[PDB]
């Protein structure tokens, strides 16, 4: 039960940061431009069984475009992402949506305004209207705040499975094993542990 | 869901990190409710913690008595400790975990609850 | 494995090996897929790969292989088409055309390879963009003749013409020069009568539903630009509004076509065209009523079930009704035979308006706002929609969303951001309009809805919340007398709920509702002092409650009420022993005992608001003195215990106490502004030495523990001290009225404290806040302290530049504050830059250009502004050695740097101000405002000529694929237009199009 998911948008918008946040739970602060495409499997546990997305995280920078619309073929859903702090990223949404629906003429598409955590927001809410005439779903999201980070996938899973009451559900919690530490390297797992102690945790000014 | 036969000894909101030894960085693993679950059949106590909206498991392992909660150089509201058997993502891997709370009081209460659970497992 | 073999072009390609790589990419997995992807990219980007397109399209067993092959022809056509010899061109043309006919005559390929035909059609259109019609004048007449031969060719040419229409009208702006788009726009316009004919026959004749849909999809793109005659002087409106609305296969695209029609401004004097605009609305609303749903249908339930294409059609319907009525409802408001049509359409929108789907709700709400505003000014209209509006009154009251002020939420009643905020503001605006349209019906609904919360008839958290927020939102619509009765009959009624609901969860809920309502009705509180006092007192009680949400909201409400009712706390009211401000100040410690520090500060900020109303200086300064009693006492004690034993600050609890003291001062100074000076003088001198003290502790810790020390709670606590102190001073100076005291009392003791300490600290220990503070100082006082500005520059300029001039990411907060400071200095105290040594002034110019190339818009925009104001500052000096030395040394630096960011495709967000900067620079020369020769070329040569030569040589080496004539014409048109910004911009934008292709036409720069 696996679907192909193409993720387009201008560079810097947060495409791969958003996907990484769902794969591992981490937030990546460094911008390392994607090169062509990165494919990742991503699984969610619903009340109608598991659902797997093959997320084709596409590159935004033109100089790293790779196959470009070659990545869109046989897609079954897609996210277009822009940056609510960068007006031009929303200006180009009609261009990404152009190349995406010429290859994929009938798929559920989510439009995402990332970076709503930044307070000096440039792309005002009342001005976001591209999704109306084109039957796209829209969400404000922030991969840093996790605000609405669940919703693009929940909506898409509701449209591909065909169930409007599909919901996310808690995984089964297997009973953890009983393992004693290894005394052969126990004398060395203070090396790996002191490093960790002396490396300050990121974002000590957050609420958690 | 597989926690029918378990009692909740303690619950606290927390952010959990894992240490990437290669890249020298702390990386977030999840944010949600951290629970101490005592199995009613075996009387072993585990940490189980799930992410907020996806409810995915980001930590599930025994609160082994071998473990020790150390402080982090940059926080008065977190603890660092080694973990050799955690099955959150599948096969039992080993990790160095850091967990941060909303206040120094939450951290201290956690440490109290953490080793209270350790003696229970020592039985 | 050896998938790399296909990279070697000395061979001739193994098509079977290519197709495996492709399959391993699309269908594969893991690392094999990751290696196939990299191999295919390298294959695609090879400049010679297009010569293998032919053979991949002949021999390949894989469609994806043919797709990528066409991706390689597309890039050749768009970018290097005119470089090829003519023979290769007509070759590729015939090949592409031949395949399309080949795939559209094989009936099984036509069905199964839809993507690969579409990609071919697009590729054909790229050729048309380059060759049509000047070289291919018979493309369209052939295309219309070719459409009779087959049904598959007919609908595929509908695809080619849709795509051609998009590429010419919908997307030409950014991709073509103005002259070329003008060209292809006219070329299509001249040949559209033929196209429409074929398009009308196919529709009227009727045929395959696929050919019909494709023709309609094509029509949708024509309606964006074709003249009105083709829509209204043919029978096509009756086709779209009747025939095609019935079949659900053509219904989606039909409604869209009709939405585009509806969005034209008709010559609104033609009773025959008005006739037809009404007719196609009448027909479409009839077809919906008989073939899809009646007006009474529960569209909420339909949308929730999401069968087939329901949610899409209902969205599409919503877009159609709102678009139409917003433009043409006046056509239906007069003729009584059309009254039912008007109301049925609006009753559909009432039903659409109760679907649970935020983004759709916002669509219909936008219309409702359009309608109610109209009914609120236009005479004699509102009585028509009396029925509609009472329904709407209900829809909005029952779907109010949580406002900013309410801080308690259900998960579990616990303590949504700007997307909800904006929505609430939009609902309030409609509801306010609706209340003004009938204020009795609104109250009647709200009261009875509240009367049924008492009964418990439909008591719930949702129900009491939405009702409480609606009530709060309409504040300011009723008469004061009706308000009084209404307000009184919403609070008491709300108290007989808390009184009878129990168990914390239910009471934190009603507490948030009662607080929101009272905070929203200040005019009522002002005239009923005895009630106002009761509220503030109860608010003070909520500040002692265990539920953290209530606590936090009680403070936000207190400060909210106070900002509107300041004056009723400053005077001694009747019934009272004293001004209430004095009673609040007295119990300050008990009232705020259970609040967190940052709520305590909000409380003090509120008192500051009140105090600032007292006009009598002597009375106010005493009030301020009284309010600050607690933190002043704690400050005196902590300064005497820092006096002796400077070790006392090692205590972390002492660090926190100091911090909270300074923040309390920061909080009160925020609201009191210039009225805060006496309190600032009380602590200024000790504070600045405390600042010196803490500075040394941080330096000591970094030395004793290393840079890691900056991450520790100890040092972070001490840096908070330094930051809050700077924030206090920055806060006061920004609002000060008595600037002479600032200069003579505050500034120099400040500069001595913070500057050297900033310059001599390790980078990771410097506080970007220092820069922000200095920016404020220069902005408000810089014109009176020329030597102070010099000292600030020497203190922060060079060292913070070295921080930020290695990459674009390190020290982001310094980066921004830095150029903020260089901007204000360059604007207010430019003399300080003239005093720089020549070495430092070159770093200044380097620093400005460094700002250009940032992608961060905080830095990028400031940089461009600095460069613009710098030029202006130099030119105001006139003909003087410095100005001449500036131009000779830096004129071309700026011109070439501005050109770099304009053309490098990495700084698009700044195009406007880069264009503005380059235009001024060029206008300096063409106005002879540069009196020295700009060169080091024969003698007597004008700067206008040398600039032309310099730029022609510059661009030629940076863009060697441009011809000498292209660069010659571009600069000619660019310099003629250096006083006309929009034309100037258009010429640069034409240029950016031409540097992405070979063969650009130089005449395109005569478009103006
Ligand atoms: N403040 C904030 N920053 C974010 C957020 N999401 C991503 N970013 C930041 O945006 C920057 C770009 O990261 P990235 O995910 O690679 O964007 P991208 O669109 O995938 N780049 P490309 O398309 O060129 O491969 C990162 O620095 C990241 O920290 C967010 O939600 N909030
Ligand atoms: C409800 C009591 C409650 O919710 O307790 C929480 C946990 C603190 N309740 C009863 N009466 C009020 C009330 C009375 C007022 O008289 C002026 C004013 C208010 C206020 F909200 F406007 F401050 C509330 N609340
Ligand atoms: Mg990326």
């Amino acid at each position: 039960v696996q679907f192909k998911l193409v993720l387009v948008g201008d560079g810097g918008t947060g495409k791969t940061t958003f996907v990484k946040r769902h794969l591992t739970g981490e937030f990546e602060k460094k911008y390392v431009a994607t090169l062509g495409v990165e494919v990742h499997p991503l699984v969610f546990h619903t009340n109608r069984g598991p659902i797997k997305f093959n997320v084709w995280d596409t590159a935004g920078q033109e100089k790293f475009g790779g196959l470009r619309d070659g990545y869109y073929i046989q897609a079954q859903c897609a996210i277009i992402m822009f940056d609510v702090t960068s007006r031009v990223t929303y200006k180009n949404v009609p261009n990404w949506h152009r190349d995406l629906v010429r290859v994929c003429e009938n798929i559920p598409i989510v439009l995402c305004g990332n970076k709503v955590d930044i307070k000096d927001r440039k792309v005002k809410a009342k001005s976001i209207v591209f999704h109306r005439k084109k039957n796209l779903q829209y969400y404000d999201i922030s991969a840093k705040s996790n605000y609405n980070f669940e919703k693009p996938f929940l909506w898409l899973a509701r449209k591909l499975i065909g169930d409007p009451n599909l919901e996310f559900v808690a995984m089964p919690a297997l009973a953890p094993p009983e393992v004693v530490m290894d005394p052969a390297l126990a004398a060395q797992y203070e090396h790996d542990l002191e490093v960790a102690q002396t490396t300050a945790l990121p974002d000590e000014d957050d609420d958690l | 869901t597989m926690e029918e036969d378990e009692e909740v000894l303690y619950k606290v909101r927390a952010k959990l990190f894992r240490f990437d030894a290669d890249a020298k960085e702390w990386k977030e693993r999840g944010t949600g409710d951290c629970k101490f679950l005592k199995n009613k059949k075996t009387n072993k106590v585990r940490i189980l913690m799930r992410r907020d909206k996806t409810l995915k498991i980001c930590a599930n392992h025994i609160i082994a008595p071998e473990y020790t909660l150390k402080p982090n150089v940059g926080s008065d509201r977190s603890w660092v400790y080694a973990c050799t058997a955690d099955i959150a993502e599948g096969e039992a891997e080993a990790f160095t975990f850091a967990i941060r709370f909303g206040s120094k009081e939450n951290a201290d209460k956690f440490k109290e609850e953490f080793e209270k659970a350790q003696e229970i497992n020592k039985k | 494995g050896s998938m790399e073999g296909i990279l070697d072009f000395s061979n001739d390609l193994d098509i079977a090996l290519l197709d495996q790589v492709v399959s391993t990419f699309y269908q594969g997995s893991g690392v094999q897929q990751k290696q196939a992807q990299e191999i295919l990219t390298k294959f695609q980007d090879n400049p010679d790969a297009w010569q293998k397109a032919d053979q991949i399209l002949q021999f390949s067993t894989n469609p994806q292989s043919k797709f990528i092959a066409l991706s390689i022809l597309d890039k050749l056509i768009t970018r290097k088409w005119k470089l090829l010899p003519n023979d290769h061109r007509i070759g590729i043309r015939n090949f592409v055309v031949g395949m399309i006919i080949s795939m559209c005559q094989d009936d099984e390929v036509f069905k199964t390879q839809k993507n690969l035909i579409n990609k071919s059609d697009l590729t054909l259109v790229q050729i048309l963009k380059q060759e049509w019609p000047q070289n291919w004048p018979e493309f369209i007449p052939e295309l219309i003749g070719s459409s009779s031969s087959s049904v598959n060719v007919c609908e595929n040419n509908m695809i080619v013409l849709k795509l051609l229409s998009e590429e010419v009208f919908d997307f030409s702006a950014e991709q073509m020069t103005q002259a070329k788009a003008l060209h292809l726009k006219n070329s299509m316009s001249k040949e559209f009568e033929q196209i429409f004919k074929l398009c009308f026959q196919v529709l009227e004749q009727g045929s395959s539903s696929s050919l019909i849909v494709a023709t309609l999809e094509s029509l949708l793109r024509y309606l964006h630009w074709i003249p009105y005659r083709y829509i209204y002087e043919t029978n096509i409106l009756e086709l779209l509004s009747t025939k095609f609305m019935t079949s659900p296969d053509t219904r989606a695209i039909t409604l869209k076509c009709l939405t585009e029609v509806s969005n034209l401004k008709i010559p609104q004097d033609n009773d025959l065209i008005k006739r037809q605009t009404v007719l196609f609305f009448q027909n479409t609303l009839q077809q919906i009523a008989t073939s899809v749903m009646p007006v009474t249908a529960d569209l909420k339930a339909t949308y929730a079930n999401a069968n087939g294409n329901d949610q899409s059609f209902l969205q599409d319907l919503a877009m159609f009704l709102t678009t139409y009525l917003a433009r043409n409802r006046a056509l239906l408001e007069s003729d009584e035979s059309l009254r039912e049509l008007l109301l049925n359409a609006h009753q559909y929108l009432i039903q659409l308006s109760k679907i649970e789907e935020r983004e759709l709700f916002k669509t219909t709400l936008d219309y409702w706002h359009n309608l109610v505003a109209d009914l609120f000014y236009e005479p004699l209209k509102k009585h028509i929609y009396e029925e509609i509006c009472s329904q709407l009154r209900l829809v909005i009251i029952e779907n109010m969303v949580r406002p900013e002020e309410v801080l308690v939420v259900e998960n579990e009643i616990v303590r949504k951001e700007s997307d909800t905020i904006q929505l609430y503001k939009s609902e309030r605006e409609v509801l306010v309009y609706l209340t003004h349209l009938n204020v009795i019906d609104t109250e009647e609904i709200m009261i009875s809805k509240l009367a049924r919360q008492i009964d418990g008839s439909e008591w719930s958290w949702h129900n009491i919340n939405t009702l409480s927020w609606a009530i709060g939102s309409i504040s300011g619509t009723m008469s004061e007398d009706t308000e009084k009765r209404f307000v009184v009959t919403v609070i008491k009624d709300l108290l007989g709920l808390c009184e009878q609901k129990r168990g914390k969860d239910n009471k934190a809920v009603v507490a948030s509702d009662i607080m929101y309502v009272v905070g929203q009705y200040p005019r009522f509180l002002k005239a009923h002092w005895n009630f106002l006092r009761t509220v503030i007192l109860k608010l003070f009680e909520f500040m002692h409650e265990t539920h953290e949400g209530v606590q936090d909201m009680a403070c936000d409400t207190f400060i909210k009420i106070v900002q509107k009712c300041k004056y009723h706390f400053v005077i001694q009211q009747p019934r009272e022993s004293e001004p209430f401000i004095q009673t609040i100040i007295r119990d300050i410690q008990k009232t705020t005992a259970d609040l967190q520090p940052q709520q305590v500060h909000t409380f003090y900020k509120a008192c500051g608001i009140i105090i600032s109303e007292e006009r009598s200086v002597a009375e106010r300064n005493r009030l301020l003195s009284d309010l600050m009693q607690l933190p002043n006492m704690a400050w005196d004690t902590i300064v005497e215990q820092s006096t002796a034993n400077p070790t006392l600050l090692l205590d972390s609890e002492t660090v926190k106490i100091i911090a909270n003291i300074i923040k309390t001062n920061v909080a009160v100074c925020t609201s009191m502004g210039a009225d805060f000076y006496p309190q600032l003088g009380h602590i200024y001198y000790n504070m600045l030495q405390l600042y010196r003290a803490v500075s040394s502790m941080i330096s000591a810790q970094v030395a004793a523990e290393g840079l890691i020390a900056t991450k520790t709670p100890k040092v972070r606590g001490l840096r908070t001290i330094k930051k809050e102190i700077l924030k206090l001073v920055e806060t006061y100076i920004s609002k000060a009225r008595n600037l002479d005291d600032v200069v003579k009392v505050l500034v120099e003791p400040l500069l001595n404290a913070v500057l050297e300490d900033y310059m001599n600290n390790v980078p990771d220990a410097r506080d970007a806040e220092v820069l922000n503070c200095m920016t404020t100082v220069v902005e408000k006082v810089g014109h009176m302290i020329p030597q102070g500005v010099i000292l600030i520059l020497q203190s922060v300029f060079e060292c913070t530049l070295d921080m930020i001039n290695k990459d674009f990411t390190e020290y982001p907060e310094h980066r921004v504050e830095f150029y903020k400071l260089l901007k204000v200095i360059n604007e207010k105290s430019f003399a300080a830059f003239l005093e720089l040594p020549p070495a430092a002034f070159k770093l200044f110019v380097d620093a400005i250009c460094w700002a250009f190339k940032h992608n961060n818009r905080d830095v990028e925009v400031n940089g461009l502004q600095i460069a613009l104001d710098l030029v202006k500052n130099i030119e105001r000096m006139g003909n003087v050695p410095f100005a001449n030395e500036f131009h000779k040394n830096y004129f071309f630096i700026f011109v070439s740097e501005t050109f770099f960011v304009l053309t490098d495709s990495d700084h698009k967000s700044g195009f406007s101000k880069q264009a503005l900067l380059l235009m001024k620079l060029i206008s300096l020369v063409y106005d002879n405002k540069i009196s020295v020769p700009l060169y080091q070329v024969p003698q007597g040569t004008s700067n206008q000529v040398y600039l032309s030569q310099y730029l022609a040589n510059m661009l030629s080496n940076a863009f060697p694929h441009l011809t000498s004539e292209q660069i010659a014409s571009f600069l000619s048109a660019l310099t003629k237009q250096c006083k006309d910004l929009v034309v100037f911009k258009g010429t640069l934008r034409d240029f950016l199009v031409q540097i992405k292709e070979v063969g650009g036409d130089p005449t395109d720069y005569l478009f103006a």
